[PDB]
């Protein structure tokens, strides 16, 4: 049985929040203080067993470790999807304006 | 495969296509210009040659 | 419809301050952005970056808050990423960096209100239009 | 030394660079150093395909095939970290580079064998006891094979994974389970193996060079059909370096 | 219109919502469906419209589509003019709630997100309801011809591409 795995994606938290682990990385634009320099560490120390492991990506500053944990609730993570994160796609989906 | 004139090019010789492959089953050979393809042009060509001659 | 004083108005800072634009004031404002801005920033978004528009909602959500007259007055003076990290003078026009933008050159500080101004303003007018893109066209 | 101008449109900045017969050395490994690769290069000079087996069931052989996108092949500035081992073996982990060619080429018959050609995510690794890299050293590994064409690719009827329509909207009330493969886009993600076989060594400037044998899978279209079996042949570089 | 006044006619005299479809006759039905528009033929598509869309079998039923807050969501119809056309879910007010994206990356109102299921009330699918996106999303894509039916595509060997009737 045939399924599209991005389309099945969105019915997962991947469809209601930021994918730590397969959202591209222009959705940190939507929270204040995330983009790009958090973003660029997310996105670079990823795939993630838990949302709060982002809180151990290495030389974060304690400014950073807050911002993190207040937005904690806008993350999620699901299983890596190959096709969202291969070509490079989760630092530029093909999407502009 | 009801395949009529191919056996008798391959009778005489011509045994491969323009595109690599051979009526034994050989694969990435070059026949050369007298390969199926090339004795069909020839004879569309003489076909021209003899109808204008045909019409002087 | 009409370009009413109430249009005009816009938050001059964080703190529940707004300014009243004159008409001169908005039209200078255009003629600026226009002038320093529209070549990247045309109808809102951007063009060397289309992920950062000019939407007064991501304004608002970039560091320090852009979404008011002293914090765009403060980005064409010192700009910075979306977070606030690094300064980006040295790839972005700027008043710090009119040596080598030197359109900035000449404007003024009554140039650079003028210009926050018309960036606050149009959204008000066009709606989604600004920062959309050709979706919206 | 030659510039840009002198390489240009000759074919050369898709040749990987060689050692000439003198470079027979051997290049001291000191498991107390970290190592990188600085560059890899792969230049392939040969590829193919597996003949889809008539029907007979038997050994099914890889068949010559002609290039036709030109010279756009090679892998080349790949670097990565060369890990010394506990047992004295060495393991290259590819970090980055430009690791992937799409690459078509056509076999006897006219059908056309789109692949890429790649090294992504490679992992390999000598024999154990390697004190030097010698004319006798090889690689061998496992890498990474995503999908042809990335999510967003769109079908010529605009149907795509990460975007297109779902459905062949040309045909409105056609049933949909017969187009379903067509209709549904899969994102394949297959291991390849290579074989990296050192022919020359240059032990005072770190540099090697040899011949290399790798099998992977071909595109398959987005799940549209049965990918075929590839084998790329041709020659390599890399220059190894403390680091 | 005519048969939405119908159902709510019978669910006024107290049938339920499945008894209020089941009693709409199916070729009622059938004259709310896009592919009986004469205007949505082709010149050169050729013969009688079973052809086409394929000898209608029977009224799967009214599909009426819910978000995981159960509200009810109704499908955009095409227009005439449209060969092919997007699939959009908008609530009674118009206000989007759901659709098929093209590009994914920025999705919001995906069948997913939203949850989105469809029942059926009448028809050969009377009292079902799916809830896996596919089959939803799929029968959206034929809720955007209105009405959705069964069809014979095996028998005139069907193409699956609308032609017109003998009034075009
Ligand atoms: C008023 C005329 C008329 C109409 C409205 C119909 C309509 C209908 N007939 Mg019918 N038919 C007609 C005359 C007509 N027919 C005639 C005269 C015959 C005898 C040959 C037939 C024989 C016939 C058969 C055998 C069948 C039908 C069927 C049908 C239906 C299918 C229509 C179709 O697919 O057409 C397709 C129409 C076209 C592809 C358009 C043709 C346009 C021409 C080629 C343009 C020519 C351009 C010209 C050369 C330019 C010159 C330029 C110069 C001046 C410079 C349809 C309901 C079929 C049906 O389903 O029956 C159950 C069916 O099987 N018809
Ligand atoms: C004397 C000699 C007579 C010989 C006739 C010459 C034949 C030339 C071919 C005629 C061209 C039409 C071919 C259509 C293709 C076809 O296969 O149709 C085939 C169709 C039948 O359609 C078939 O039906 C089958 C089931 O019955 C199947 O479903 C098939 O799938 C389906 O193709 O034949 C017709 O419908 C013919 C009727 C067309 C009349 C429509 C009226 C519109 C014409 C007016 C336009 C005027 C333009 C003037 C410009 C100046
Ligand atoms: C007076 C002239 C300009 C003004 C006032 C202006 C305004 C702004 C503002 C307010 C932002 C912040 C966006 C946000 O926070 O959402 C921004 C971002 C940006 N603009 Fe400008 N713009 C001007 C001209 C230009 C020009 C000429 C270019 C390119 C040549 C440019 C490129 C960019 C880039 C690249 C960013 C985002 C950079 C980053 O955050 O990394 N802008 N602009
Ligand atoms: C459909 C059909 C098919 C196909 C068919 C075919 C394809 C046919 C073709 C064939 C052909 C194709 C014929 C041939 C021919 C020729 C002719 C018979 C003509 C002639 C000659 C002459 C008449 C000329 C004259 C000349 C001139 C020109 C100049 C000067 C000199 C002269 C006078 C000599 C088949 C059968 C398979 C099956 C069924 C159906
Ligand atoms: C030897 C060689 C070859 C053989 C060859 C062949 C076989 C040849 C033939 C040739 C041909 C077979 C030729 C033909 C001819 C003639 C011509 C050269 C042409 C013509 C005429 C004309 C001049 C006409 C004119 C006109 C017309 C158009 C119309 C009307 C009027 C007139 C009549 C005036 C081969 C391949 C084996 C190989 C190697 C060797
Ligand atoms: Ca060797
Ligand atoms: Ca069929
Ligand atoms: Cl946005």
């Amino acid at each position: 049985e045939l399924v599209n795995v991005v389309d099945e994606k969105l019915g997962t938290a991947y469809g209601e929040k930021i994918d730590l682990n397969n959202t591209n990385i222009a959705a940190f634009i939507q929270y204040r203080g995330l983009y790009p320099t958090l973003a660029k560490l997310i996105v670079k120390n990823a795939p993630y067993e838990s949302v709060e492991d982002v809180l151990n990506i290495p030389g974060l500053t304690e400014r950073q470790k807050q911002i993190l944990r207040e937005n904690l609730e806008h993350f999620t993570v699901t299983e890596v999807e190959t096709a969202l994160v291969e070509g490079g796609d989760r630092y530029n989906n093909g999407l502009y304006k | 495969q009801g395949m009529f004139v191919l056996p008798f090019m391959a009778r005489l010789g011509v045994t491969g296509s323009w595109s690599g492959w051979s009526i034994t089953g050989e694969t990435g050979i070059d026949p050369g210009f007298w390969s199926f393809e090339g004795v069909a042009l020839a004879h569309i060509v003489l076909s021209g040659l003899l109808f204008l001659a045909a019409c002087w | 419809a009409e370009l009413t004083p109430e249009v005009l108005t816009v938050p001059l800072n964080s703190e529940g301050k707004t300014i009243t634009l004159t008409e001169k004031q908005y039209l200078e404002g255009k003629r600026l952005f226009q002038y320093a801005c529209a070549s990247c920033h045309v109808g809102g978004i951007t063009k060397t970056n289309p992920s950062l528009d000019l939407r007064t909602e991501t304004l608002a959500l970039a560091t320090p808050p852009r979404d008011n007259i002293e914090g765009l007055v403060d980005y064409m003076k010192n700009p910075t990423t979306y977070d606030g990290e690094q300064e980006i003078a040295e790839v972005h026009p700027s008043l710090r960096s009119a040596d080598i933008f030197p359109k900035m050159r000449n404007l003024t500080e009554k140039d650079l209100v003028a210009i926050a101004g018309h960036i606050l303003v149009e959204p008000k007018i066009l709606g989604d239009k600004w920062g959309g893109g050709k979706v919206y066209y | 030394t030659l510039t840009y101008d002198d390489i240009v449109g000759t074919g050369l900045a898709n040749k990987c660079p060689t050692l000439d017969d003198t470079a027979r050395g051997a290049y001291p490994i000191d498991s107390s150093q970290t190592y990188r690769i600085a560059r890899l290069c792969l230049q392939p000079t040969t590829f193919l395909v597996k003949e889809e087996p008539k029907n007979k069931r038997q050994e099914a052989e890889f068949v010559p095939t002609k290039l036709v996108t030109r010279e756009t092949t090679s892998l080349d500035q790949i670097q990565g970290e060369l890990k010394v081992n506990s047992d004295g073996s060495l393991t290259f982990v590819e970090e980055d580079g430009i690791d992937f060619q799409p690459v078509t080429v056509q076999m006897a018959g006219g059908e056309r064998i789109p692949l890429l050609f790649t090294v992504k995510n490679l992992v390999a690794s000598t024999q154990p006891n390697v004190t030097s890299i010698t004319t006798s050293t090889d690689f061998k590994g496992e890498f990474n094979v995503p999908s042809y064409r990335t999510a967003n690719f769109l079908d010529p009827k605009g149907r795509g994974l990460a975007s297109g329509y779902d459905s062949a909207i040309a045909l409105p009330q056609a049933k949909e389970e017969e187009l379903a493969r067509a209709n549904v886009k899969r994102f394949s993600l297959t291991k390849g193996q290579i074989s990296l076989n050192v022919a020359k060594v240059d032990g005072r400037t770190g540099e090697i060079a040899g011949t290399f044998e790798s099998e992977q899978l071909s595109d398959d279209d987005m799940g549209a059909h049965e990918p075929h079996e590839v084998k790329i042949q041709g020659v390599f570089y890399a220059s190894i370096e403390p680091a | 219109q005519e048969i939405n006044r119908r159902v709510q006619a019978s669910l006024a005299s107290g049938a339920t919502l499945e008894e209020a479809w089941s009693a709409i006759p199916e070729k009622l039905a059938f004259y709310d469906y896009i592919g009986n528009n004469p205007a949505k033929g082709g010149l050169f598509r050729t013969g009688p419209m079973n052809k086409g869309d394929g000898i209608a079998q029977a009224w799967k039923g009214h599909a009426v589509f819910r978000n995981k807050e159960g509200e009810e969501l109704f499908v955009r119809r095409m227009p005439a003019f449209f060969e092919s056309f997007p699939v959009i879910l908008t609530d009674k007010n118009g206000v989007v709630k759901a659709d098929i994206p093209f590009r994914r990356a920025e999705s919001k109102y995906s069948f997913e997100q939203q949850g989105v299921t469809v029942s059926f009330y009448g028809g050969e699918l009377n009292g079902q309801t799916f809830t896996d996106p596919p089959t939803v999303k799929s029968y959206a894509r034929k809720a955007i011809f209105g009405e959705i039916f069964e069809f014979d595509t095996e028998t005139l060997n069907s193409d699956g591409i609308f032609r017109t009737s003998p009034r075009g």
